[PDB]
RNA sequence: CAUGUUGGAACAAUGUAGGUAAGGGAAGUCGGCAAGCCGGAUCCGUAACUUCGGGAUAAGGAUUGGCUCUAAGGGCUGGCAG
RNA sequence: UACCUGGUUGAUCCUGCCAGUAGCAUAUGCUUGUCUCAAAGAUUAAGCCAUGCAUGUCUAAGUACGCACGGCCGGUACAGUGAAACUGCGAAUGGCUCAUUAAAUCAGUUAUGGUUCCUUUGGUCGCUCGACUUGGAUAACUGUGGUAAUUCUAGAGCUAAUACAUGCCGACGGGCGCUGACCCCCUUCGCGGGGGGGAUGCGUGCAUUUAUCAGUGGUGACUCUAGAUAACCUCGGGCCGAUCGCACGCCCGGCGGCGACGACCCAUUCGAACGUCUGCCCUAUCAACUUUCGAUGGUAGUCGCCGUGCCUACCAUGGUGACCACGGGUGACGGGGAAUCAGGGUUCGAUUCCGGAGAGGGAGCCUGAGAAACGGCUACCACAUCCAAGGAAGGCAGCAGGCGCGCAAAUU
RNA sequence: UAAAGUUGCUGCAGUUAAAAAGCUCGUAGUUGGAUCUUGGGAGCGGCCGUCCCCUGCUCGGCGCCGGCCCGAAGCGUUUACUUUGAAAAAAUUAGAGUGUUCAAAGCAGGCCGCCUGGAUACCGCAGCUAGGAAUAAUGGAAUAGGACCGCGGUUCUAUUUUGUUG
RNA sequence: CGCUACUACCGAUUGGAUGGUUUAGUGAGGCCCUCGGAUCGGCCCCGCCGGGGUGCCCUGGCGGAGCGCUGA
């Protein structure tokens, strides 16, 4: 079909090559997953020696991990942001590694309360009245909050993080292939690696 | 410095958003006995195909030529001259196979003319096969 | 070819299997198994040609489907299975063992040991492979992954197995002082003592071996298993006792004998 | 300005002035006459011959709408702002 | 054997070739008693092929209700033999040929720490803390058929598994993580302040995906192998045995010997691919070549089994060359080798051993560990076969043979 | 193919036989002056012949008692050259072994059950290896930005040591 | 200059035939993505109503549909 080939293109010099073999089956390529965001679609490919390659083609979930404390759950991806290999590749909504995605902030926004004990993000004045979020705050016994005394002082979260989840939705890189592994896996930008793609976010806007 | 680049140019291995309150550098001794560098342990330069601060194993064959051209980035043709001995005519001619060589950027201050080490590594590139050792400053040259 | 290949010629078949030229077109294409291609004695050949148990194929066939020929410690049906280098061949039945040496010249010595020394063979670990619950394992010669091995078991040293149940007994850390068999190049089976370790970073480091009688040569480190240390043999070596006297010398011990007889 | 010094009613032949024609395609004819094809721009590509200037828009191709963006190319005040 | 000799002249001495002279290997001529070895459709036509054969295969051990056969002790099914058929494996080896192909192939050298790998061989297969054996078909068979035609198949009725799938409990009582109700103490008048026990819930193997922390074992050097945590688990799915055979033992329904087959992983073996360094005949009446159709680098991916402009996006303006690049020719597969040979050379290698390529020409694929397979398929192109004109089948550069071409080559 | 020293590296010819560009310049290419290591002791056979000593800094033994004497290890201007070893498919070739009846061949066979065969050489170039250092290449210091030396100070530095604790 | 035989060369014919790579164009085919959905199912839930637990359930000969789910 497709090949990759070491034969067919120039050399060195810019002289051409004659084809001494026709097309080999171990010098094999396939049409790229191009693997899309919707409800999960992965089809399996067999590939070199019998073994199984997961062709992600449609792809909602994935494993995106925090970097400071290493908190990491299956989550909702809702966006394609930033592409730094194609801009086309952003726009048509395709998951490839190293992608900037949007996710849930949610699930981590629950894992923080559940071991920091305090309210992250959440515009100040707004209340739960079902109060089940402030139980997981709240209530706790005498020597135990001396557990939670001593992490309230390793608290401090990156502002430019505490925006995302105020908006709900947080900047992650796909460190995965998608269209290889049949995951769109990844980690949260923190510091300096955010710092960064946020710039080429406002430098494609205007 | 860095970062004019469209991804975000980093070490994949030392992390650097660590919760507190100079970045840690990755570097490995490259073997066969060579120093590493001052400027690839201190340095704040970032390459993948740099054997120093990235992943490139050198195995196989240990060579070595003079620089010709340093116009690619982050890479340079060597010339490599030798003499082939025809046992008919029991005499030898100057031939010459100038390949092109992986020069990483902690080897900073290179001029044309300069004596360099290569080390046999896997294919950096279509051509590029050869990461640069040592550069020894060449005949002369003071400046 | 694109994938396996099944036949072996006879023009290709390895030096030391001693195979004529004008009988067959093939030799016995041996087995995969613990041995390399060029490297062992198929089942076949040392039935037949080296013991002249059998005359055809055939008849090879016909003993190892009775199932007598038992390659260290374990019966194996195939004609064409690789014996190599310490590999102990107990056909039960005869009353004779053969551990598979190499012979002062290339081939495979018709070595016939005593059953108390058939018990062990001797395996020279290539890598020290550590497992997936911090449980290391030692990859022999001869495939022979054992597990639960003694740290102090570098990976250049030989161990003593035993074969009626397969874990390591005894091993001879790799010093010099230490006996060695040359396992390849044109110094393939003298045994003489390691006196340097000449080592080369990258490239192949080289092992300078001295025989009984004082003959230095040298190989480089891939091609040497110790069987001893000092001067003083595990095994029982085949008669010469791997010396290597030269062409002339073995001119005249052929006709020392040739004329004392008469 | 009031259709070029008139209107009305028809819609025949023959004209005069425009078109279009299945399939073939110059077989028509003194002769491709008349008609038809081609046609603008952009991007490739361009032969013989040559007085080296030309031939040349040779020949031969590809493209072209609408919409919606992106980038590039400047003035002006105190390597950057307004 | 380090060799010469005839020929320009009236005669001479030279330059110089023509021609003798022996080997070799093709063809041809005339001849030929014995016997031992032994080339052989390479050269032109990788031209075309009548026909036959050339890869099939069952063990004590996946399945046996075809009386096709058969023994006798049943009513606790199966004696056993065994076609077909399902299944598993092989069909990717071998053979043949030399058309391609001039840093290509190939040879020596190395690298795979950059990857795969059926089998074999050795590991692993209560590591995970949650049924004395399950489900519904299909083949052979019976039965009815359509067709000028094929190794074409349909419809109908049953029947099997180591075919197709769903899935259990034992091991197994707890252990290790974070949780936490609550539970005794001490310290200061009470706060404050220091150590413990611990119900419950949640998670817990290896294989796989990402990220983080830490520095058993191995290396010239790892982002190696382990380790700890956090999660992940593809419904077009990793494993975690529903499997068969023997002799069958032991004992107020429990246990057990020897196999066989399968399987995630790990090594190994046969490999395979991708690289490294050096090396090739003729040509300048081929001096510049390569590059917005990848040329040479950079970055990020896609993709591949992996390394890589392998392919895209976006940059950079490179890269080879008189030490002959690029182009073109080859009556060019490459080497081991062969002939000749004082010493140097020159010439040949189609050809049995290795590596490569190819099956009329290209191209595209299925199956599988492995094929861009041709004694596989799907096209198109060239050619050609059977025919009731509707269709259908094909690939000798396998072995014989036959035609064609030739100076040139064997038995269906 | 040798003959062909009529392709000439070995090894031809160019005044008149075939042939030196009309002449000079000139970048590739080829080739390039002399020049830097000598001599002494010492062991030694019959005045002469032969071997050996004239770099440099932690692990352990033969100790000797903070210091020495000797090995195992890393490094040491390189390159060409030479020598050495490794590694180098068989078959062919050279050739060792042996009455295929001899022979080309074959890898057989040989003794009264036993013995022993089925060596070795060669494999140009390139890469590996360790000697050699003449010859030929090249490099140091000439704005001393120089070697040899401890000084004085500078920035991050992580262990022997301030009992368990900070 | 003339006769003959032979060999290449020039030569109108936008000469002809074989390869080779190739711009542009049409384009079989397999493969891939994406729609599609011919048919074939196993169920839920119900019918004439059988055999047991106490008008409710538990299993079988057989009958439609809302073709209501679900799979290939």
């Amino acid at each position: 079909g497709i090949s990759r080939d070491n034969w067919h293109k120039r050399r060195k010099t810019g002289g051409k090559r004659k084809p001494y073999h026709k097309k080999r089956k171990y010098e094999l390529g396939r049409p790229a997953a191009n693997t899309k965001i919707g409800p999960r679609r992965i089809h399996t490919v067999r590939v070199r020696g019998g073994n199984k390659k997961y062709r992600a083609l449609r792809l909602d979930v994935g494993n995106f991990s925090w970097g400071s404390e290493c908190c990491t759950r299956k989550t909702r991806i809702i966006d394609v942001v930033y592409n730094a290999s194609n801009n086309e590749l952003v726009r048509t909504k395709t998951l490839v590694k190293n992608c900037i995605v949007l996710i849930d902030s949610t699930p981590y926004r629950q894992w923080y309360e559940s071991h920091y004990a305090l309210p992250l993000g959440r515009k100040k004045g707004a209340k739960l009245t079902p109060e089940e979020e402030e139980i997981l705050n709240k209530k706790r016994s005498k020597k135990i909050q001396k557990k939670y005394d001593e992490r309230k002082k390793n608290a401090k979260i990156s502002s430019l993080l505490e925006e995302q989840f105020q908006q709900g939705k947080l900047l992650a890189c796909i460190a995965s292939r998608p269209g290889q592994c049949g995951r769109a896996d990844g980690y949260v930008l923190e510091g300096k690696e955010l710092e960064f793609y946020l710039r080429k976010i406002k430098a494609r806007k205007g | 410095d860095i970062q004019t680049e469209r991804a975000y140019q980093k070490q994949p291995t030392i992390f650097q958003n660590k919760k507190r309150v100079k970045l840690p550098r990755y570097y490995k001794n490259i073997g066969l006995g060579f120093k590493t560098p001052k400027e690839a342990i201190e340095g704040t330069y970032i390459d993948k195909k740099c054997p120093f601060t990235g992943n490139v194993s050198i195995r196989g064959r240990i060579l070595s030529g003079v620089v010709t051209k340093m116009k690619m980035q982050r890479t340079i043709v060597i010339r490599r001259d030798y003499l082939h001995y025809i046992r008919k005519y029991n005499r030898f001619e100057k031939r010459h196979k100038n390949m092109s060589v992986h020069l990483s950027p902690c080897f900073r201050d290179v001029q044309i003319g300069d004596i360099v080490t290569v080390g046999e590594c896997r294919p950096l590139s279509k051509t590029v096969r050869f990461n640069v050792l040592k550069v020894t400053k060449a005949a002369g040259t003071k400046k | 070819a694109r994938g396996p290949k099944k036949h072996l010629k006879r023009v290709a078949a390895p030096k030391h299997w001693m195979l004529d030229k004008l009988t067959s077109v093939f030799a016995p294409r041996p087995s995969t198994g613990p041995h390399k291609l060029r490297e062992c004695l198929p089942l076949i050949i040392f039935l037949r040609n080296k013991l002249k148990y059998a005359l055809t194929g055939d008849e090879v066939k016909k003993i190892c489907m009775q199932r007598f020929i038992k390659i260290d410690g374990k019966v194996r049906a195939d004609i064409t299975y690789p014996a190599g280098f310490m590999d102990v061949i107990s056909i039960d039945k005869t009353g004779e063992n053969f551990r598979l040496i190499y012979d002062t010249k290339g081939r495979f010595a018709v070595h016939r040991i005593t059953p108390e020394e058939a018990k062990y063979k001797l395996c020279k670990v290539r890598k020290i492979f550590v497992g997936t619950k911090g449980i290391p394992h030692l990859v022999t010669h001869d495939a022979r992954t054992i597990r639960y091995p003694d740290p102090l078991i570098k990976m250049n040293d030989t161990i003593q197995i035993d074969l009626e149940t397969g874990k390591i007994t005894d091993f001879i850390k790799f010093d010099t002082g230490n006996l060695c068999m040359v396992t390849g190049g044109a110094n393939l089976g003298r045994i003489g003592v390691i006196t340097n370790r000449e080592r080369h970073p990258g490239s192949f480091d080289v092992v300078h071996v001295k025989d009984a009688n004082g003959n230095s040569f040298a190989t480089r480190l891939s091609n040497i298993f110790v069987i001893g240390k000092g001067n003083k043999p595990w095994i029982s070596l085949p008669r010469g006792k791997g010396i290597r006297l030269t062409i002339a010398e073995e001119r005249d011990k052929r006709l020392a004998a040739k004329q004392s007889s008469g």
